[PDB]
């Protein structure tokens, strides 16, 4: 269906600066993308909705960007809490994911 | 009677039923489910930058007033309850003059299930706006947009949805195809929030994708501009004492080009660029303007006499350079 | 607003396996129930979607015949077959309800399967 | 007397008429019979791609509520208490533009009888999409259609039928089309299935056939002429030019301007049609006469056109035959 | 009011609109009645013609019975609604349209014994059969039919006045290519799917200049 | 506001919108203005003009009389479908529309002594008898004829308000003329004698001219080079037999096409209009160029006298035709 | 629950209330507070004399009857409460037809403010007419305006204003006519009296300016091209008449067929434009050419090369003269 090629596996860096995520789409999604992140002994919990949606009880400093085919996800000044793991979902047609990416002190 | 269970289970649906007010006012978001089943696509004016479509677009929301018990689960009605019920207020945003038709009765679907589903779909003639961008007609290719949204009722009042997948959500019929120069490439749907003086709303859009034919193009304006310049190029194999037929040749095929400029200039928007055919009609128009001060030029050293030299440097420039430019421009274009 | 499901399955390879999923504070039928297959240290992978008020299931075009999903009305709760399980099928499993633009709101709790 | 009695019997029947369920709403399917008299089909067209049609729609189906039994004669209701009465809910699929007619009042029947069969006429006019396909035009014949469906009751709420079965439709063969020939009209019963359920379906086609005759005398006969006028220019002697490149230039944009004339009035389809294939051959026939002139003067700066007094005449009767074993 | 206010409450007391006058009882005879206004132009590609008239009819309601001082009781289009009409329609009227500004133009005099007259303004659109032989020098005779819709042969019956059909100026016509020569009446029955109907005839016999 | 909510309701607790005030007893005046906002385009084709009014009437009813805080109350529409009005209709329309946006376009005003104000905004189609006699130089006088329908002269007559003059009153900036100019209005009230009885009709004609400004430019200064074209001819070679030739087998096409151009966009009368006229004329003197060139190929002398009298032929007809009409 | 307290608040207003009067019947005049988003102008018509005009029509005024102290929400009722309100009898007085579109409902909504104020908007279009001066057309600027007026109450009864001045009207800076452009609108609050009272008049006009890139594309350019054609009868040779001949007349059929052609897309106005002037000018310099041509046959064959040296660029330059009056002229 609709192939999701997010990079990169793995990136790391310190406690307090801005991260920029990105999630590729293989055809068209029109703002359908979503963000979850994957604590360790923990399903997965919505971020992000549509293409730029903070969902409840998300803090602001998660901040999704839009458009047809390319998406990017950004943290400003990330901390010890946010260290976990990331998915690219998608939902304008039968739902698929992408890989994940890590993050590491 | 029997119906009589069925009569009363109505009068007790709408008893109390105020319906000024969305189900579920001051508690929660009306979350309107909709899909649309196009059953023909109509023509695309050109000229008016619009485009027709029938419908039968389709809402599902969730009403607990509408709740009962009886023998049956679905409870199919005619379009009176409709009037007597809360319905969404959805207009088209980009909608110029919609036909909610009804013959011989009301068009309208109401289907009300035993949990307080409801379903209400209905025909329309939606004569929607399109803005097109002509720069490279005829061989242009359009996404005619389709938005609506509620009218009074804003973001944290009635929300939308698609009942199905986005991808599944507008189903084109398969016979349903009025259109005569384009054809239906595709579907694209979007959800979105519109910024507007009273509020912020949930708009829903519908992209229609549409590429331009040529074939009828082919045969009014560019084949018709091909053959004038080969006619005005037969006037480079004549004699160099043949002036008045020369200026025949001249003449008429100017005059047809011009009235091929002027007649390809029509059923379209007098839109201030110029288009792809234009930049066919200029250079055609130059290439027998050309064949004109050629005439005039050989005339003027014309005074027994030879074959000229412009005329025989002329047989062989023209055909090549005319041929370069028409695989240029039929690969700048056709092949973009 | 919760998602419930079973415990931990451990089942010999080549058998079936029942597994289900059960949500509580809301009705299923008006959302859409998923299933997704989470391997260990990969992505995530879907498994297939239903619907309770219509029954038209449809899954992964790399999951069908092998897996199937069911539901019921009284319960409220979806279930789930797999059939001739090997070893790429050790994975656990979640459930998601459809929330606002689609967007697999609620969770499950997890389900590990694992073969031997 | 009678008058007293009719009005307690039709005041009885309406008091308790519940017009939102159907008849047997938790029954079997409504049986409603379907009758048209087709009072005029009038223009049919290419451009919009549509046909207006006027006709007396009736329709027929049984309500056990409006039985009598003291009267026995038939309950010629007004045309106002329709909207007290349940009706089908029928509408046309194919349909643009439609309304019934109102004057001197709005034109409609109900005629309920001893049983409770209730009688509803309505004089319907309607312009119905029917997409053309254009390519033999003008020798091509159409068939044009009008779907007939119930929108919110299924297969399990209204069954249609041909009350007449196969004559339930008549005054088709007075029917006088300005342009085309009516040759044969259809019943077609079906059931069409969308997402929301299964529906019952009735379909009246017709398969016009247009008559060539006026094209054959303006667009075939003027192209024929002039390319025989095209080759009087073989005739005229070579040691004159200007009279020969007049004819031939006159010739190419007469047939310019009978080609670039006729697709006007016609819808901007991307395809040939006949008529458009037989004047691209006979603007062929006649640029190749022109660049046989160029070919003479040229080859001099009396055997050329010698050949092409009985070559041309030869291959254009020959292009004649087989364009007309084709169309036809 | 105080007279004539009580004798309109006195006679829609329960009048059924929807049963016409004597429903099992006797054929309702309906005496028709036309003043043309002005025929317009004859299209004759459409095969159509505009004529404006003033359709008058003239049943026998007897409910509408009153004994008092006042004889006629000359009214306006409100009443109209109120009681029963004919409906009658024109069988060939492509289209038709009733004028409504400033006012519905309809006129309802009930007489003492029971008489109602009913004339209202109409344009029609009616299609006229046009033959193309012997183009320009034909002469045409254009029809106006006009019947009942639901009400058979057995139900009610139209009739026509002898000097019924009446004709204006003749000069501010719009009939520019033709000229009104003559006119007649003729008054059949039909044989239609629901039963027997009476239809009136009005032929418009045109001459081309 | 509960009082004038109590007035209104005393006012219509009995009302009869059946009934004319004073039916028994005498005669219903009313008095009427038209504010002409903007004189709307005129059809030839039609013989239709269209026409913006502010349509007034005026009547007394005693049983509209209130005594209360308030002198005139004006009310909007939705009391004016429940009082008697007059049933006006316009005798010569067509087809004429009542604007309905924001609301219905209707006012009302209830003077204290019972007059009632009733103004209503309309677009009128009214016909206009036309003679194409003295066409593009014609004048005409279209008429607005409106009286009672089913009211007779017994008890419904129609009057003017103020005088026979300040009546059709005409707003000076709206004027959708694009063809005609307003010259002025004539007045005149009749009685009309139907198969029903006798009908009060008020007429008022608006005069009109035609200006020939667009007609002088388009079909009479092209159909006067035509034939100045045509008079190249005489002055070239005796010997220039193709030329002249090519010179007139093009004067006469664009006589003919001119002919059919000036006779569109004009009713399909039997009659000739002063357009054909000169067009016909100066089209048999495009013919007569045509035939003194067959004269001098049969056969110079014949030529210069036809560069003397002929260009002054026209010269006359000219200032013949050109002084009794315009 | 709120559902039924929202019920029980709109039964209370709606009990006792006088559509019929008009709120502060006996006191002062409402203001009615009004402001126009424009949708989009679907086009301008100079032969029927008209333009239209989609908009989103908005009415603040306020009303005490409308009151209530209980729930603190804006309560958007449905459309059909605002036949059982009073609004306002606001009327365009240059409007030929226009409607409020009905799909699927009628676009209308109700805010009712707690305090009073009611918001009442609609999506309405009109064709509103404008009356046009066609004399530099098509290098003209237009004036279109949308006189907006009550009808049946006066000054003394309601009294209009824009909602925020200059802010009042927005969206017109997207809008985008195929031919036209729009350069300034401007925003009047006038008071025109009537015979029958004085009424409160607002006025939105719009300074329309029209490009002429399609008649640079459609009647300039042929003509110009026509005419530069018609000069090389000046190169050939005299005696050859029949070629000199065809081009003079020929040049001047298509100079009228194309005036012909092109004043039937225009009314019937008795004046003179500028594409009229260039183009009568266009016919002369044709006419004259012939003339010349003429004029040069009758001197032979009644020098010949030196009044055809002189007119053989003669014409050129007084023609670039004339072009460059005209467009100086009229740019
Ligand atoms: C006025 C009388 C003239 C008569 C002339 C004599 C008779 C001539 C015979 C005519 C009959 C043949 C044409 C019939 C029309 C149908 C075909 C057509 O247009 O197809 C397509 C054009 O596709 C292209 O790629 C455009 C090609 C343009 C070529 C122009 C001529 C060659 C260029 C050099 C010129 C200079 C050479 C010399 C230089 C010295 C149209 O596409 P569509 O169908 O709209 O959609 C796409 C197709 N699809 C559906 C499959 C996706
Ligand atoms: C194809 C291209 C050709 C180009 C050619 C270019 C050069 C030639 C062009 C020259 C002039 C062209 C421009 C002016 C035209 C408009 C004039 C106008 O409107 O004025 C008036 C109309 O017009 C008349 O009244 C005309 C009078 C008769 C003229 C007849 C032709 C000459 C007579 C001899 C013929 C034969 C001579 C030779 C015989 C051998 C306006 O009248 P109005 O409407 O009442 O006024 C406004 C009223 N208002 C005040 C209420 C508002
Ligand atoms: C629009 C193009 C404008 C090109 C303008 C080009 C203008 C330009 O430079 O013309 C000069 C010449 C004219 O040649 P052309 O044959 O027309 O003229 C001959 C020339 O004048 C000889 O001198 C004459 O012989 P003589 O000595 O008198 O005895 C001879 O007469 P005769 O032998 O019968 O007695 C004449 O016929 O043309 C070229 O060389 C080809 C240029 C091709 C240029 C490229 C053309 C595409
Ligand atoms: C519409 C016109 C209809 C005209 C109908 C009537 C036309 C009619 O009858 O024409 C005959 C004659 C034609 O004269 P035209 O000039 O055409 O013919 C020349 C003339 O005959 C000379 O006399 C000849 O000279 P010559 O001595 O042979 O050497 C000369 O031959 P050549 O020199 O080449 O060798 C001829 O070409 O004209 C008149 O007599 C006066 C015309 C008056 C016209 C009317 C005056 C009022
Ligand atoms: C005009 O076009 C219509 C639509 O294509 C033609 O109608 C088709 O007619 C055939 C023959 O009557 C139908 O086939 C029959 O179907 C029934 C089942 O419904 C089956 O029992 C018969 O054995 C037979 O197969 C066909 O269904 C019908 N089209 C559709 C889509 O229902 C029509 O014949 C054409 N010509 C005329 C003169 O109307
Ligand atoms: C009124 O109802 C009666 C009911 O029997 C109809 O009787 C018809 O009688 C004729 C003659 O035998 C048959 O051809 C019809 O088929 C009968 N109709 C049926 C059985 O429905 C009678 O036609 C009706 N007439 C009117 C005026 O409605
Ligand atoms: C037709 O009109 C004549 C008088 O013109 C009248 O005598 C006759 O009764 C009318 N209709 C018929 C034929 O009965
Ligand atoms: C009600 O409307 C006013 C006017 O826009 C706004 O200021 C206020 O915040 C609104 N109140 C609520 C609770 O929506």
């Amino acid at each position: 269906n609709i192939v999701m090629t997010q990079s990169p596996k793995s990136m790391s860096m310190s406690v307090g600066e801005r991260v920029t995520l990105s999630c590729k789409a293989s055809e068209y999604v029109g703002t359908y993308v979503s963000w979850y992140q994957q604590k360790p002994e923990q399903s997965p919990k919505l971020l992000i909705y549509g293409a730029s949606n903070r969902y409840t009880g998300v803090p602001d400093r998660f901040t999704g960007s839009g458009s047809a085919t390319d998406f990017t996800l950004t943290i400003g000044s990330v901390q010890a809490e946010d260290l976990a793991d990331y998915h690219c979902g998608q939902s304008y047609s039968y739902p698929t994911f992408g890989a994940g990416t890590k993050l590491e002190l | 009677d029997n119906t009589t269970v069925f009569t009363r289970i109505l009068d007790r649906l709408l008893d109390g039923y105020d319906n000024r007010l969305r189900p579920g006012l001051g508690e929660r978001v009306t979350e309107v489910k909709t899909d649309i089943f196009v059953t023909s696509f109509g023509p695309v004016s050109d000229h008016d930058m619009e485009y027709t479509i029938d419908v039968f677009f389709r809402q599902s929301w969730k009403d607990e007033r509408l709740k009962f018990k009886g023998p049956m689960t679905v409870l199919r009605l005619n379009n009176l309850m409709a009037s007597k019920i809360w319905t969404p207020d959805t207009f088209f945003h980009n909608g110029k003059k919609s036909v909610a038709h009804n013959m011989t009765m009301p068009n309208k679907l109401l289907r009300i299930t035993e949990d307080g589903t409801l379903l209400y779909t209905m025909r329309l003639t939606v004569r929607a706006e399109c803005p097109m961008h002509l720069e490279d007609f005829p061989m242009d290719a359009h996404a005619c947009p389709l938005k609506f949204g509620s009218y009074a009722y804003t973001r944290a009042e009635v929300v939308y949805e698609w009942t199905r997948e986005p991808a599944r959500s507008v189903v084109v019929a398969e016979d349903g195809s009025r259109l005569n120069q384009y054809d239906l490439l595709g579907q694209t749907v979007d959800s979105g929030i519109v910024q507007s003086s009273t509020g912020e709303y949930v708009v829903m859009t519908t992209h229609f994708h549409l590429k331009r034919k040529i074939g009828y193009f082919v045969i009014q304006t560019y084949l018709p501009c091909i053959m004038t310049v080969i006619l005005s190029q037969v006037s480079f194999w004549l004699n160099r004492e043949s002036v008045p037929a020369r200026t025949v040749f001249g003449v008429t095929t100017v005059l047809t080009m011009t009235t091929l400029s002027i007649s390809a200039r029509n059923s379209l928007p007098k839109v201030a660029y110029a288009t792809a055919m234009d930049w066919f009609i200029a250079v055609c128009y130059a290439f027998v303007f050309s064949a004109l001060i050629e005439f005039a030029t050989v005339n003027y050293f014309t005074k027994f006499n030879s074959v000229s030299k412009i005329d025989r440097l002329s047989r062989i420039a023209f055909p090549l350079l005319f041929g370069i430019f028409n695989l240029v421009y039929w690969a700048t274009y056709l092949n973009r | 607003v919760q998602l419930q499901q079973s415990g931990a399955e451990l089942v010999k390879p080549g058998a079936s396996v029942k597994l289900s999923c059960t949500a509580s504070g809301f009705n299923i039928k008006d959302t859409y129930m998923y299933w997704v297959k989470q391997r260990p240290e990969q992505g995530l992978e879907w498994i297939g979607r239903i619907d309770p008020a219509n029954g038209d299931t449809k899954y992964d075009p790399k999951f069908q015949g092998k897996a199937t999903i069911t539901t019921d009305t009284f319960s409220n709760t979806a279930y789930l077959q797999l059939s001739s399980l090997t070893s790429e099928d050790t994975a656990v499993y979640y459930c998601a309800r459809k929330g606002l633009r689609w967007a697999m709101d609620y969770w499950g709790q997890g389900t590990s399967v694992t073969v031997s | 007397s009678n008058m007293s009695l009719v009005k307690e019997t039709v005041d009885r029947l309406l008091k308790g008429y519940d017009i939102r369920l159907r008849p047997d709403f938790g029954g079997p399917p409504v049986a409603v019979g379907m009758n048209i008299d087709i009072a005029s089909i009038d223009m049919v067209s290419e451009v919009n791609m549509d046909y207006t049609l006027t006709m007396y729609f009736q329709q027929a189906w049984r309500d056990k509520r409006l039985s009598y039994n003291v009267i026995p004669l038939n309950l010629t209701l007004d045309n106002r208490v329709a909207d007290q009465l349940w009706v089908p809910d029928t509408y046309f699929l194919n349909d643009k533009k439609s309304f019934v007619h109102g004057v001197t009042v709005k034109n409609r029947m109900i005629r309920l009888h001893p049983d409770g069969t209730v009688l509803y006429g309505l004089r319907i006019t309607t312009t119905a999409a029917c997409m053309m396909d254009l390519r033999r035009y003008p020798l091509d014949e159409q068939n044009c259609t009008l779907e007939i469906e119930s929108y919110g009751y299924t297969t399990d709420d209204i069954e249609f039928y041909w009350r007449g079965d196969d004559n339930a439709v008549t005054g088709v063969t007075k029917i006088e089309l300005p342009q085309f020939s009516i040759v044969d009209y259809k019943l077609i019963t079906k059931k069409v299935v969308f997402s929301t359920g299964s529906y019952p379906r009735l379909s009246l086609s017709f398969k016009l056939k247009r008559n060539i005759g006026y094209f054959i005398l303006q667009t075939y006969m003027p192209s024929i002429l002039i390319t025989i006028l095209s080759w009087v220019s073989f005739w005229i002697n070579y040691d004159a030019s200007a009279a020969r490149v007049a004819l031939g230039i006159t010739t190419v944009l007469t047939m310019t301007t009978i080609n670039t004339h006729l697709r006007e009035t016609l819808p901007k389809i991307p395809y040939v049609k006949a008529i458009d294939m037989y004047l691209m051959g006979c603007f062929v026939f006649v640029f190749m006469a022109l660049l046989e002139y160029a070919l003479v003067n040229y080859i001099f700066f009396n055997a050329i056109d010698r050949w092409s007094r009985i070559f041309f005449p030869v291959v254009f009767s020959f292009f004649n035959i087989v364009y007309w074993l084709y169309y036809v | 009011e105080g007279d004539v206010t009580v004798i309109l409450n006195n006679l829609l007391e329960g009048y059924d609109n929807k049963l016409r006058p004597d429903i099992g009882v006797k054929p309702t005879l309906i005496h028709t009645d036309m003043y043309v206004n002005s025929i317009g132009p004859v299209n004759a590609i459409n095969m159509e013609y505009t004529i404006d008239i003033f359709f008058a009819q003239t049943w026998y309601d007897r409910r509408l019975k009153f004994n008092s001082t006042i004889k006629v009781l000359r009214l306006n289009s409100n009443m109209v609604g109120k009681i029963w009409i004919p409906d009658t329609f024109f069988r060939n009227s492509k289209k038709a349209d009733a004028h409504w500004i400033t006012t519905p133009n309809r006129m309802l005099r009930i007489w003492n014994d029971g008489r109602v007259l009913y004339t209202l303004r109409l344009t029609i659109d009616a299609e006229c059969q046009l033959q193309l032989h012997n183009f320009p020098m034909d002469e045409h005779s254009c029809p106006l039919e006009f019947s009942s819709y639901g009400y058979p042969r057995e139900e009610i019956v139209y009739q026509w006045k002898r000097s019924s059909v009446e004709v204006g100026d003749t000069r501010s016509w719009r009939l520019y290519q033709f000229s009104f020569v003559g006119l007649r009446n003729t008054t059949e029955v039909v044989k239609t799917t629901s039963g027997d109907y009476v239809v009136m005839s009005v032929y418009f016999d045109l001459s081309r200049r | 506001i509960t009082i004038f909510t109590r007035i209104l309701d005393r006012l219509l607790d009995g009302y009869d919108n059946r009934l004319r005030p004073g039916l028994g007893d005498a005669v219903t005046e009313v008095k009427t203005d038209i504010y002409v906002t903007s004189f709307g385009p005129v059809s030839d084709t039609d013989m239709e003009y269209t026409i913006d009014v502010f349509f007034r009437q005026t009547w007394h009813d005693e049983r509209l009389k209130f005594d209360g805080p308030m002198k005139i109350l004006p009310l909007n529409n939705l009391l004016a479908s429940k009082i008697w009005t007059p049933d006006t209709f316009f005798h010569n329309g067509k087809k004429s529309v009542a604007h309905n946006m924001t609301t219905p376009n209707k006012l009302l005003r209830l003077v204290d002594n019972g007059t009632l104000l009733y103004t209503m905004r309309l677009t009128i189609h009214a016909e206009c008898p036309m003679h194409l006699e003295d066409f593009p130089m014609d004048v005409h006088a279209c008429p607005l004829k409106f009286g009672s329908y089913a009211y007779t002269t017994a008890e419904v007559v129609y009057s003017w308000t103020l005088g026979k003059n300040k009546s059709v009153e005409v707003a000076q900036d709206g004027s959708r003329l694009n063809q005609y100019d307003l010259l002025g209005h004539v007045v005149g009230t009749e009685i009309i004698r139907s198969s029903t009885g006798e009908y009060v009709v008020m007429t008022t004609h608006f005069h009109l001219k035609r200006k020939i400004g667009y007609f002088v430019i388009q079909t009479y200064l092209p159909c006067i080079m035509t034939v100045i074209l045509s008079q190249v001819s005489f002055w070239l070679n005796r010997e220039s037999v193709p030329a002249r030739t090519v010179f007139g087998v093009t004067t006469v096409l664009t006589m003919t096409t001119l002919s059919i151009s000036a006779r569109n966009s004009l009713p399909k009368v039997a009659y000739a209009t002063a357009m054909d006229w000169f067009i016909a004329v100066c089209y048999a003197f495009v013919f007569s160029a045509l035939i003194e060139f067959a004269t001098v190929n049969y056969f110079s002398k014949v030529d210069k006298i036809s560069r003397i009298i002929f260009p002054v032929l026209f010269a006359i007809f000219n200032l013949v035709y050109w002084a009794t009409y315009v």
